[PDB]
């Protein structure tokens, strides 16, 4: 109940072609987040990315293992007073919305404590 | 079936230690197959004391985190056969901030592990005997301690 949730609707030809450096690009600039995240593969728990780990910054999607049904955790990790509340994310690829689609849903994610 | 306090718990520690971790120590989460990280397990350094016998060497140790954690405290250990009277044969160390019975507390920050396990090194504690021989040698052939610990020193140089 304290992370924020929300779905992604992508195309199949969007998961091989998405680089992971502008994947936390775009998270970070729809909700708001500060330049210090992590982001996580939220069912088996592997760190795929944060401000330190950038091993995996040039992969696509697919070349990190996550595919269709896959949830991600994006979290704000600057520590600071007023921290934005982690979002998590679903990955859903439908057959077929246009190429090329990475449609963010509209999550109100609040700053907290 | 890691709890998600525990996903967030480990995430500011990693944050924590970047930030402020003391001199020459080092602690990274372990890389695995797939070029990801595991947040669970994590491969860290305690340099020795100068001054002492420990000086010189750098000892690894891994920390493991439960699923429960920050409520059970991490998982400690030396490799096997590492030598000291506090330390068990599997390379567990004995510390009581590390006990979920005793002194450990869910506030307590891996960089408060670390120094304890430096402060352990060269001040071995009676109430621990966790390695028979090593503990033999301690108390009553301080000589060939002494001497197995300067060698364990030049074996784990920096």
């Amino acid at each position: 109940s304290k992370v924020c949730r929300g779905v992604i609707k992508l195309s199949s030809d969007c998961l091989n072609k998405m680089k992971l450096s502008d994947f936390v690009v775009l998270i970070r600039e729809k909700y708001s987040y500060p330049q210090d995240i992590s982001l996580l593969d939220a069912s088996n728990q592997r760190l795929l990315f944060d401000y330190d780990f950038e091993d995996l910054n040039d992969r696509t999607l697919s070349e990190i293992n996550l595919g269709n049904g896959s949830i991600i955790l994006f979290s704000d990790e600057e520590g600071d007073t007023m921290i934005r509340k982690a979002i998590e994310l679903f990955l859903d690829v439908d057959d077929e919305l246009p190429c090329n689609t990475c449609s963010l849903p509209d999550v109100e994610v609040p700053l907290i404590k | 079936s890691m709890s998600s306090l525990c996903l967030q718990r480990l995430q500011e520690e990693r944050k924590k230690w970047r930030k402020d971790h003391p001199f020459g120590f080092y602690a990274k989460p372990v890389k695995k197959a797939d070029g990801s990280m595991d947040l669970q397990k994590w491969e860290a350094g305690i340099p020795g004391k100068e001054g002492t016998n420990w000086a010189g060497g750098v000892y690894p140790i891994t920390v493991e985190y439960p699923n429960e954690y920050p409520s059970k405290p991490p998982k400690v250990k030396f490799p096997a056969g590492f030598y000291h009277p506090n330390v068990y044969p599997s390379g567990t160390i004995c510390l009581s901030i590390l006990n979920e019975d005793q002194d450990w507390r869910p506030a307590i920050t891996l960089k408060q592990i670390v120094l304890g396990v430096q402060d352990l090194l060269d001040s071995p504690n009676p109430n621990s005997p966790a390695q028979e021989p090593a503990w033999r040698s301690f108390s009553r052939n301080k000589a060939e301690y002494d001497k197995k610990v300067l060698l364990q020193a030049k074996q784990y140089s920096k």
